[PDB]
Formats: C-alpha cells, structure tokens, sequence
C-alpha cells in the first residue's frame, strides 16, 4: 500500500516499489530499492540565520553543503538551495545558524 | 533524522538525545535548560537498572 | 503566471477554477482554501502536467 513510512523489511535501506507474485503453494514478494553504492563526505550546515523573522532551516537533510544553502545530497548535480527546498520554522537561538 | 538511507551520518549524541526527547514531549530544549543535572537524573536512572 | 501555482499536497488534484477538492467523502468540504507558496514549476507549464 505505502513504500514511505514502512519499517524496514521491504528491502535493505530505501525502497522504492512493491510487487505481488504467486509462487506455488505460497506467496512470493517482489521489491524495488535503492542502495547507493558510493560514498563521498561533504560538509553540511545545520540551517541559517536570515534578517526574515522565521529563519531558513533544513527540516528533510542534516544541512546545506556549500553558501549555506545547497541541496546537492542525491546522486548527482550541485543545485543551490532556493529557500523553497527548506521549510522555515520559529526562530531558535544560536550562533548565526539555525544550528 | 535518518528519513532515507544512512546519507544522514553522524549527529552529537548529546544533542541527538535533546532532539528527539524534544519531538516525544513537550519537554523542550529551553525547558531542558531550566531543567538542573537532567543528565545526571539519566545516569541515576542507568544506575538504578 | 504569477510564481505561486497549483499543486497537489493532499488529495487537492481537482481540474478548472483552480481545487474544487474535499479531503472528507462529503463533496465541497473545503471551498479551496490553501494558498501557499509553490517550491517549482514543472514541464509542460502553464500545467504542472
């Protein structure tokens, strides 16, 4: 019924799609899912700190690689984020940074 | 937040621990910080079990 | 034209005069009050189609 907000059993790490096939004398479960297969480590940043009343904060990813605001954390391109990309929450204290 | 993937990494224990007790309850991180030795309460509570 | 655009968040679809959509099973629960701003326009434009 629903790939997001599964528990993981469908497959290892992300999944994508479920499939149903009948086995003989059973059941047979058919999955897709995504491994990424490669690892490259890139500083991220926490959120940022604007004049606007309610900062930019990135809610779906740890941070934003480079200027404070990136979104280059999928297999490929170095898009910059637009502010679109990041939800922005009720100001929180700290240093220059949603942190 | 590991929402897909282990992409996520790596985030300080101590303030992991801040967060999610902040998303389970109200308790929040400035009333974490009214709070006094509330680690000191968790490690009372490892050393009772 | 203008950059906020319609989009589809939660069951929201619907055709012409903008979402004529209701969440309940009831029609025209909700008159098509949503608004918000729109992340990104897809191909196809004027239509997210």
């Amino acid at each position: 019924k629903a790939q997001s907000k599964r528990s993981g059993f469908c497959g290892q790490g992300t999944h994508i799609v479920s499939f149903v096939v009948n086995a003989p004398n059973g059941l047979y479960f058919m999955h897709v899912g995504y491994y990424p297969s490669n690892h490259i480590e890139v500083v991220s940043a926490y959120g940022l700190c604007d004049a606007a009343n309610p900062t930019n904060c990135i809610a779906p990813v740890n941070g934003y690689f480079i200027k404070t605001n990136n979104t280059r954390i999928v297999d490929e391109w170095s898009y910059t984020g637009s502010s679109f990309y990041a939800p922005e929450p009720i100001t929180s204290l700290n240093t220059k940074y949603v942190a | 937040w590991t929402a897909g993937l282990s992409s996520f990494a790596a985030i300080p224990f101590a303030q992991s621990i801040f967060y999610r007790l902040n998303g389970v309850g109200i308790t929040q991180q400035v009333l974490s910080e009214n709070q006094k030795l509330i680690a000191n309460k968790f490690n009372q509570a490892l050393g009772a079990m």
